């Protein structure tokens, strides 16, 4: 009901994503850059090579190279040693909070610059019912609280909030 | 001098440091062009090197254009590159200088020059894969009959060099680690600081980022689009080290999106920089036309470099890149340009990864055939070895398409200390290398079929050709049927390396029509390797005690040098002594039979083991372990064997062995070093093996004035270049390591044509015929079954 | 991944019962092939005991159970079915 309301400021309406329709292994941001991707690269597609479509595209493949290395770390497991001499990296631009490679600061950008290239004052990320199987939920809550606090992004959950106690 | 402003390593530094607003540079390239050409050709007088500098400088001025790079390859372009009815060819006379200067710089960017100010005709659809070859009726006339064949091809890699490039740009990373990896080794530190001591690797991360974003910087220009506005905070070639600059504080990236998905791909940079110079036609913005002339500096330096340091990214580089290989091998047109390829393969210890990389290369090569053979499989898909086979054995050959023989080719590596016998380390790996061959191939049978040859090509010094021997005949029971060896390249001393072949030939089981590849031992005229040596070379004792006793072999049958072989059987002994360090008489008869039987396995029973062993459970060693332990019983003659044991198993003799010793540059007169070359000649022209040729366009020799003194003009016999007495032998061509950054089995068959008629003064129909030959012989030695 | 594509593999010819990958059809065509060469009307497969070692005797009935179905090959079996039952 709520992404039939709002596809109707403007909040743009993302497919609704649910961790228990994934594979066990697989993280939540990645998720929810890979469910943004496709709705950023929908509209661009439909410019078709405009003036505006190369500018516009060119500052979307820039952020998200931005974003492979910080994330990278959390892809495998074992974080060898060599990101460190890789990890570390000299930079003023997009107000680096924090050194090295970071995602709190890296994602609100790229949720930010959604909200120009979709004409969108907020994103919306919608879940679904975790009950199912809550021991993968885990995930979802350290993405929520770690990389979901921009002022311009809405996040709705739902489900029992006492397994969440559990 | 327009080799010069394209590689160069101080002109690299002297561009990446200065700062793009100024444009004041023609006395700092000035500089740096004599340095540069210094180092490089250091020959050159300075009258002739500063007369042809402003040659170059006036001409520009008379065309009007600026100097750089947009300029530099314009004339380039009017000079070498000449429009035929096949397209952009390159001119016959100029030919050979064009060979000499794909050494230096990516051919790639003249073509995308030339096309953009002198188009073909019409417009014709014009597509470059293949590196340019120059046009000649009587030669491109032959190919169509009768199509080349070659035998020496490393499908480890992609088909030339200029396309490792772009796998360069596409795994920055990986490179960077094989790189640092090597980087580890001393002979590659050794030979980075020999290109350029200035480089580090922190410093090859630094120059390939470098060529990323300026490819990335120049694609926008060349799209028509404007920069996009972060180039205002450009002012120095540094910035792109990062790939993150920085403006106003706000974010940016060099990074863009190419019309094409596949930004690094061969079509991919042709239309970028044919694009990018088709708008700089007039005039060229010199903060970008310093841009352009960095990543052809930095792409000539990853070249140059990659180039020596070949004399992981092997895995990724392993996976259906063979189909490219054959579809480059096989060139334009519906019928193959080269019938027979032999290509060569490094195995590997692990079953899983040996038998992982037999399947994609059979499994590439169907795919070749699938879209040049539209015709019906069993397997539509086959994905698998078997299946790979069964499909493969529907075809037939016809004189069109491709036909493979892999080949696969060890690795020598350096002596180990200890381990009781010189190599047991190196063997033990080879024993392992070829036990998972034989016993995979027996899985399959029918890989008899394909798995056609054995080669080792690693070095000469390293291990000696004898020790192939056992792992050898082996192999021929393991049904391999073909036997080749990379022999005679690189030798302490010419006498000495016509040692080395000759220890292949008499050793190895070579049967008739087998082949050895790169016998520049018996290719060198004595003058010609004599230029520019010290007065008394080095080299080791064990590889001087075999020389002397294989000089007396091959020189007391000579009537008239008697001398020197009796002189070299007199210290012969003499060395004997102090190798062995023997008390009691041994004569040169006996030094022969100690000498001979060192082709034996060291583990065979009654030779290095004890005697009284319990019998190993037949394998199919065991025929090799008691041949070389009941000859050694029988004869009643086991003195020899006891020196032999102490030239194996001894502490003081595996010493002083490898002990070196002072031997003087001119020991054997001139004529007495022809004596042993046409005695080798006799020898295996007997036993007709046939000899693989190098590419003529690779100098790596370092002994060669120019490409006509050649030796292998001296195999042919050509009138003025053929010593008389020679026994003519039978050559077969290929194209394994050519040196350049480009090349083709075709544009080595042009370079063999162009010498004969220019140099020598052949007509091009008693030209060809002479290279036909060399082209056929890889037809009649071929390792492919019937 | 090289499973993957090592299943999923099209034939179309020796007339496959069941669809897709399984292995006690393909087995049973070459039970039939066995017979034919033979010129027997049946193979038989008889199994011993599984007293000292019954953890593999769990694969063992398995397999019968799993491959062993048509009346083409026949089973003789041994041991105490007690033993069977635990």
């Amino acid at each position: 009901s709520v992404v039939k309301s709002l596809n109707s400021v403007n909040i743009k309406c993302l497919p609704t994503i649910d961790p228990t329709k994934l594979p066990r292994h697989e993280p939540i941001l990645v998720t929810v850059t890979a469910r943004l991707n496709k709705m950023v690269s929908d509209k661009l597609k439909g410019y078709w090579a405009s003036n505006d479509y190369r500018k516009q595209k060119e500052q979307w493949q820039n952020h998200l190279a931005q974003l492979q290395r910080g994330l990278h770390l959390l892809t495998d497991k074992e974080y060898k040693p060599e990101y460190f001499s890789d990890a570390l990296k000299l930079d003023a631009q997009l107000d680096y909070s924090i050194g090295g490679q970071d995602l709190s600061e890296i994602f609100e950008e790229l949720v930010k610059r959604a909200c120009e290239i979709l004409d969108c004052k907020a994103i919306l990320i919608t879940f679904d019912d975790i009950d199912t199987q809550f021991d993968a939920g885990w995930d979802v809550l350290e993405s929520i609280r770690k990389f979901f606090n921009s002022r311009k992004l809405v996040v709705v959950a739902t489900g029992d909030l006492r397994l969440y106690s559990q | 001098m327009e080799r010069f402003l394209l590689n160069s390593t101080v002109l690299l530094y002297r561009l990446s440091t200065v700062s793009l607003d100024e444009v004041s540079l023609d006395e700092r390239v000035e500089s740096s062009v004599f340095l540069a050409q210094y180092e490089q050709a250091r020959s050159l007088p300075d009258h002739v090197a500063k007369s042809a500098w402003s040659y170059l400088v006036q001409q520009i001025k008379q065309r009007n254009m600026k100097l750089g790079p947009v300029a530099i390859l314009r004339l380039i372009a009017e000079k070498f590159i000449k429009n035929e009815k096949g397209g952009p060819k390159i001119d016959l006379p100029m030919f050979s200088e064009w060979q000499t200067l794909m050494s230096r710089v990516s051919c790639l960017p003249i073509i995308a020059c030339h096309q953009v100010f002198n188009p073909g005709p019409a417009s014709q659809e014009y597509s470059f894969r293949w590196p340019l070859y120059p046009y000649h009726p009587t030669v491109e006339d032959y190919i169509t009959r009768e199509c080349l064949h070659e035998t020496h091809q490393h499908l480890n890699g992609s088909t030339s060099a200029e396309e490792c490039w772009l796998d360069a740009l596409k795994h920055p990373e990986a490179c960077l680690r094989d790189f640092e990896k090597g980087w580890a080794s001393q002979e590659m530190k050794q030979l980075c600081a020999q290109i350029d001591p200035s480089l580090t690797p922190r410093i090859f991360k630094d120059r390939l980022q470098i060529a990323c974003n300026i490819r990335e910087i120049l694609c926008r220009v060349a799209q028509g689009v404007e920069l996009p506005e972060w180039i205002a905070s450009m002012q120095n070639p540094q910035q792109l080290a990062n790939s993150t600059i920085l403006h106003n504080g706000r974010e940016y990236g060099f990074a863009t999106v190419w019309p094409i998905d596949d930004k690094y791909s061969q079509e991919s940079e042709f239309c970028w920089l044919t694009g990018l110079l088709e708008k700089w036609r007039f005039n060229a913005p010199e903060g970008l036309e310093r841009l352009l002339w960095i990543y052809l500096l930095i792409q000539n330096q990853y070249l140059t470099l990659l180039v020596q340091r070949d004399d992981t990214e092997l895995r990724e580089e392993t996976e259906k890149s063979y189909l490219s290989r054959f579809k480059h091998a096989h060139g334009a047109g519906v019928y193959s340009q080269v019938r027979y390829l032999e290509g060569r393969f490094a195995p590997k210890s692990d079953p899983n990864k040996m038998q992982k990389l037999l399947f994609s290369v059979l499994r590439g090569y169907w795919e070749y055939l699938s879209a040049h053979m539209s015709m019906e499989w069993v397997h539509e898909k086959p994905l698998t070895i078997s299946q790979v086979l069964d499909n493969l054995e529907l075809v037939e050959p016809h004189g069109k398409c491709v036909e493979l023989a892999l080949v696969p080719h060890f690795i020598k590596r350096k002596p180990k200390n200890g381990e009781a016998y010189p190599h047991a380390l190196l063997f033990k790996d080879l024993k392992n290398q070829a036990a998972i061959l034989m016993d995979m191939l027996k899985s399959e049978p029918r890989l008899t079929g394909w798995i056609r040859g054995v080669d080792a090509a690693a070095n000469e010094m390293h291990a000696p050709p004898e020790l192939f021997c056992p792992l050898f005949r082996v192999l021929a029971k393991s049904g391999i049927a073909h036997f080749t060896y990379h022999v005679g390249e690189d030798f302490p001393h010419l006498i000495s390396g016509i040692r080395s072949i000759d220890d292949a030939l008499r050793f190895l089981p070579l049967r008739n029509g087998d082949r050895l590849g790169h016998c520049t031992a018996i290719g060198i005229t004595p003058s010609i390797w004599k230029r520019s040596l010290p007065l008394s070379l080095s080299m080791t004792k064990e590889t001087r005690l075999l020389d002397l006793v294989f000089i007396w072999r091959e020189l007391r049958s000579h009537p008239e040098l008697l001398r020197y072989a009796s002189d070299a059987a007199i210290e012969a002994v003499r060395l004997a002594h102090k190798v062995f360090s023997l008390e009691e008489e041994v004569s040169i008869t006996t030094l022969d039979q100690v000498f001979e039987m060192r082709g034996l396995l060291a583990e065979s029973e009654g030779l290095l083991s004890e005697l009284n062993e319990p019998l190993k459970p037949k394998s199919l060693w065991l025929e090799e372990y008691e041949r070389a332990r009941e000859l050694v019983k029988t004869t009643g003659m086991k003195r020899p064997l006891k020196l032999y044991k102490q030239w194996l198993t001894s502490d003081n003799v595996r010493k002083q062995r490898a002990e070196y010793v002072e031997v003087a540059l001119e020991y054997l007169p001139d004529e007495a070093v022809v004596a042993l070359q046409q005695a080798v000649m006799a020898k295996m022209a007997d036993r007709n093996i046939a000899i693989e040729c190098p590419p003529t366009s690779n100098t790596r020799i370092s002994q060669y004035r120019n490409v006509s003194e050649h030796h292998i003009f001296r195999w042919m016999g050509l009138p003025g270049e053929a010593i008389e007495g020679d026994v003519p032998m039978s050559i077969c061509l290929g194209s394994d390591d050519p040196g350049i950054f480009a090349a083709d089995l075709k544009s080595e068959f042009y370079h063999l044509f162009v010498v004969l008629t220019r140099k020598f003064g052949l007509s091009p129909a008693d030209a060809l015929r002479k290279v036909a030959e060399v082209n056929e012989n890889g037809r009649i030695y071929r390792f492919h079954d019937v």
